[PDB]
RNA sequence: ACAGGUGGUCAGGUAGAGAAUACCAAGGCGCUUGAGAGAACUCGGGUGAAGGAACUAGGCAAAAUGGUGCCGUAACUUCGG
RNA sequence: UCCUUGUCGGGUAAGUUCCGACCUGCACGAAUGGCGUAAUGAUGGCCAGGCUGUCUCCACCCGAGACUCAGUGAAAUUGAAC
RNA sequence: GGCUCAUCACAUCCUGGGGCUGAAGUAGGUCCCAAGGGUAUGGCUGUUCGCCAUUUAAAGUGGUACGCGAGCUGGGUUUAG
RNA sequence: AGUGGACGCAUCACUGGUGUUCGGGUUGUCAUGCCAAUGGCACUGCCCGGUAGCUAAAUGCGGAAGAGAUAAGUGCUGAAA
């Protein structure tokens, strides 16, 4: 009964949730900012933020593991090259949540989840 | 006699020389500072009001802060009281330590058990489950009948049916003690106590034989 | 019986009644067999009847159970007389006498 | 208390008509029994009489026996004194079981 | 199951007593630009905490 | 936190570390009357659960044509001497598949190191 | 963890090989059998030249349990194949002259140490 | 703007005995309401210690075997099985 | 047609169902066909072996509803109801 | 009729307190008070009931329109073949 | 005094179950250009385990003792008489 449990459901199966966070994390790092629902952004921090942590140290073994996630060569190429050096001095807190009210189609709480640096 | 208020920490076991494994629950009991004493003259019953723990002064409200300042004692996480045993006396501002449990050998433990939400009837009173086959349709764990045909015309009060578990006071009687930790402020009791980790508990000497 | 050593209760009670078999009921119900009454007797008893009667059996050791009276045996309801030509059985068989 | 209790029972059971006694060393073979001593009785009454005697004296001997086996039957009865085990038997049923390599 | 009698405006009215909406009464003023917004929500012009948000 | 410091006092720091799938020799205490002696148990470990003071491991052996398994506690006073006879070479943590096939056809090669 | 209508093995030379217990004892609504218990059995497979015959109903005592026992120090003794020893119906003396397979020490507390005297393994 | 019915032609690759099957080529779609925690309960399922039909009218449902080559294959028979 | 389900055997520890038989049984009944019949049958009944949440005793988990929010928006029934 | 769910009265099955006894003790038999709790598992048949097998303290008697299908079951009864 | 069955409560420390969010093995296929390494699908593709949480089969506790008025019954003193 959710006692001491983590990980939401999102009305999607386990495979769909993995694909959900795979595409969303790649979208955030590529465009440096994405707009998504409030719980999805919160749960994305459990996926996108650890990616930079593996990208803090550049190595072939870490890059291959980082390639296994986000299933994209462009995304991993950006990591270990530009996110690494900029986030090297920061331990955690790689992204912040900026809520922007509700949608006009279904009354869904949106939030601007973006990287804290945001290119200065 | 009086009891103490502690915090549940976890469950472990104690290994003995003769080879007896006894499960033990770790209870963190701190210095219990009494806040005010009631007597027969004031309200008609003997009770000593005690608090434990520490609370940040930011959200300690003025009525709570003023009450604590009246006794000269610091803030506490929660406030409780205990009944006297007709012949012992205590003074306001005195801190109650843990060594009094070194001779009881039996302690009653009370607290709020884990909340299990709106549980089913098959879970709340171990209702027997109907057959999941042999034509059974849309009824596998439902209670089924709840009354009699037109003679009572209603369902009796106190019927055992689907409800909500937990978030209620639960008492376990005559829980054996293992050791009393005074220099570290721990209470060791054999068995399992109600409630989860971090939940406040009330421990009193056992009233039964 | 070991504990009993006389027939004192037998002067007290000269009649022993076994449980009569329950009558048949509706819904094809069969009555329960009457409970067998067991009589506690001191060891070494001999029992004699009338009408050129003789002994039934000598008791030498405890634990021997002797069959003295056979109860009557149950009758038959109308259902057992099921048939096509009759098609309405009003006949029943009386129980055998004890 | 190994040989002390062993000598404490063999002499006293002999005083109560203890016939055909065998002293067996089982050390290294079983981890539950230390010494197997065998006693024989004439019939049911004899084996029961010695069985009650050995447990009656054990109560006054300090050590408490850990159990008995003979109930409403004298075919096999065996009682314990802790480290040492004593088997009191009769002639007929002994040969039915196996002897002296238990 | 179906009803056996017709409920009235009185029966309908009390059941709707808890259907009334609640005013937010939680409008905040930005310390830099000065537009009304909700707690912890960026303004319609893209302003929050007085720091220059994307403002798109 | 305060619970964590309790185990270290009750822990013993003399238990050797062994791989799952090794032949282990254990001398287990037994209580009877007033004599408290050792009992020898020969077998191969098929599971390791090293969690706190209650770290456990399962020892399985075959006696008289049937398989018998026993669980233990590393930090319990019941066990006194624990030794490793043959170091097995299996690349799996839990060895629960030994129950299916016979032991005579399920010999484990040495680690060779 | 032996219940009503449970198929068990036989751990003595009485003559039975495959057995099926039919009635567990101990009280009303007796659910399951532990390690030292009196359980009633029915013989399903036995050697025709043995001491017993197929179809006989009598009492027996379990010696090995698939679920295992509970040592008072957080230990269990599991087994592969539940087994029983033949005992008479009127008297609680066992029938088999020899016992096959180990027997746990927990049978001492249940007061059937005679079985423990046999079965030299453990 | 219905989870139904409607005849013909074209018949790609991979393993396969194949027009079954799993992925996939060209091609077409995500099924005109969605966002939230995953309560009882309902539906489709997955797993399970000990026992294995003891539930039930009934092995109902479930669970289980399932392919190729080789050896062997009973009673009976119309000599085909 | 009945008595002690007819009672002996298999099947089961225990079998109002099943299988050849004892008898106190003969009505049907020989193209409104009788007897036996290999193979065949989503055919009636019974038993056995493996198998399992069918069950003792249910527990957990994966999804769609059930719940809240936003949008659209029925139903059978109703003499009146505090 | 079975499953889930129970409730009430005591003309009490056990446990509890007694009287009498032709009650030496255990074991018994009858009667009185007492409803707080408990009051079975399987084969047969659709079964209620009953027989049998095996336990315990027993496997209680009746009302509940011989309780309970806007809870389940369709095995009997069961229109149409 | 000890130990048992059912019942209820509490916890996951032990022993297990689940644990499609953790790791690994493996079959077919597609893709990342390719070797290697990965990801998608095939019930979680099929299995081996397994973190917390939940849970029982797992482990602790309880049915009180006692106080007042009592039923049946047993009584003390004592008149109507």
């Amino acid at each position: 009964m959710r006692h001491r449990k983590s990980g939401r459901q999102l009305n999607r199966n386990s495979s769909h949730r993995q694909a959900m966070f795979r595409n969303m994390a790649g979208s955030l790092v590529r465009h440096e900012i994405i707009k998504t629902t409030l719980p999805k952004a919160k749960e994305l921090r459990r996926v996108v933020e650890p990616l930079i942590t593996l990208a803090k140290t550049d190595s072939v073994a870490n890059r291959r593991l980082a390639f296994a996630r986000t299933r994209d060569n462009e995304i991993v190429a950006k990591l270990f090259n530009e996110l690494g050096p900029r986030f090297a001095s920061r331990a955690g807190g790689y992204t912040r949540i900026l809520k922007c009210g509700f949608r006009a189609g279904d009354n869904a709480p949106m939030a601007y989840i973006e990287l804290v640096d945001r290119s200065e | 006699m009086i009891g103490l208020v502690g915090k549940k920490v976890g469950m472990t076991r104690i290994f003995t020389e003769d080879g007896v494994s006894i499960p033990v629950t770790v209870i963190e009991v701190e210095a219990n500072r009494v806040t005010q004493v009631k007597d027969l003259a004031n309200d008609g019953y003997r009770a000593i009001q005690v608090t434990t723990g520490a609370k940040k002064a930011n959200r300690v409200t003025k009525p709570e802060a003023g009450h604590f300042a009246k006794a000269g004692v610091e803030a506490g996480r929660g406030l409780w009281e205990f009944r006297l045993a007709e012949g012992e006396e205590f003074t306001v501002g005195q801190s109650i330590s843990v060594e009094l449990f070194a001779d009881v050998k039996k302690v009653d433990v009370t607290g709020t058990s884990k909340g299990k939400g709106f549980a089913g009837t098959v879970k709340r009173w171990n209702f027997r489950t109907q057959d999941a086959t042999h034509g059974n349709s849309l009824s596998h764990r439902v209670p089924g009948s709840i009354g009699q045909n037109q003679t009572p015309g209603k369902v009796f009060k106190g019927k055992k049916m689907a409800g909500q578990m937990g978030n209620e006071r639960v008492t376990v009687q005559s829980l054996d003690v293992v050791r009393v930790d005074a220099e570290r402020n721990l209470l060791l009791v054999k068995g399992a106590v109600p409630g989860a980790t971090g939940s406040d508990l009330i421990v009193k000497p056992a009233v039964k034989a | 019986d070991e504990n009993l050593n006389t027939l004192i209760d037998y002067r007290f009670e000269k009649s022993f009644r076994a449980e009569r078999g329950q009558n048949g009921a509706s819904r094809d119900c069969t009555g329960k067999r009457g409970k067998d009454v067991t009589i506690k007797v001191p060891v070494g008893t001999r029992v004699i009847d009338q009408g050129t009667g003789e002994t039934m059996g000598d008791m030498t050791k405890h634990g021997q159970r002797l069959l003295v009276a056979k109860g009557g045996w149950h009758g038959l309801g109308n259902t057992r007389f099921k048939s096509s030509v009759n098609r309405t059985p009003r006949q029943k068989t009386n129980g055998t006498p004890g | 208390q190994g040989k002390a209790l062993q000598d404490f029972v063999i002499d006293k059971i002999d005083d109560l008509k203890g016939q055909d006694i065998i002293a067996l060393d089982v050390q290294g073979k079983s981890s539950i029994t230390d010494c197997m001593i065998i006693c024989t009785g004439t019939s049911s009454r004899h084996v029961m009489s010695i069985a009650d005697h050995v447990v009656q004296e054990s109560r006054a001997a300090g050590l408490l026996p850990l159990g008995v086996e003979g109930e409403n039957s004298a075919d096999w009865i065996v009682v314990d004194l802790g480290d040492v085990i004593v088997h009191v038997m009769q002639e007929e049923s002994r040969r039915l079981y196996e002897l002296e390599k238990l | 199951a179906v009803q056996q009698n017709k409920p009235t405006r009185s029966k309908r009215g009390m059941r709707r007593s808890h259907d009334a909406l609640t005013a937010v009464t939680s409008l905040s003023v930005d310390k830099t630009s000065g537009e009304k917004h909700l707690r912890h929500h960026i303004t319609a012009d893209g302003y929050y905490r007085g720091r220059k948000v994307i403002a798109k | 936190n305060i619970i964590k410091q309790l185990e270290q006092e009750q822990m013993k720091q003399d238990v050797p570390s062994f791989r799952p799938g090794d032949t282990v020799e254990v001398k287990v205490w037994v209580v009877e009357g007033s004599k408290k002696r050792l009992q020898a148990f020969e077998g191969v470990v098929i599971a390791i659960r090293n969690r706190g003071l209650h770290s456990a491991f399962t020892v399985r052996k075959i006696s008289n044509g049937e398989g018998v398994e026993r669980v233990f506690q590393t930090h319990s006073p019941v066990v006194d001497s624990i030794s490793v006879k043959r170091r097995g070479a299996v690349r799996k943590a839990k060895l629960y598949y030994l129950r299916e096939r016979t032991g005579k056809a399920a010999r484990i090669k040495e680690r060779l190191n | 963890m032996i219940q009503e209508q449970t198929m068990l093995n036989v751990a003595d030379n009485s003559g039975a090989r495959r057995v099926m217990c039919i009635k567990v004892l101990g009280g009303s609504h007796r659910r399951y059998a532990g390690v030292g218990d009196i359980i009633k059995i029915t013989i399903k497979e036995a050697i025709p030249r043995g001491k017993v015959k197929k179809g006989d109903v009598l009492k027996a005592v379990v010696v090995r349990t698939k679920k295992g026992v509970r040592r008072p120090d957080g230990s269990v003794i599991r087994f592969d194949g539940n087994a029983c020893v033949l005992l008479n119906n009127n008297s609680e003396q066992p029938i088999g002259t020899r016992i096959f397979g180990p027997v746990t020490r927990e049978l001492r507390s249940e007061k059937f140490m005679k079985i423990i005297s046999l079965a030299p393994e453990v």
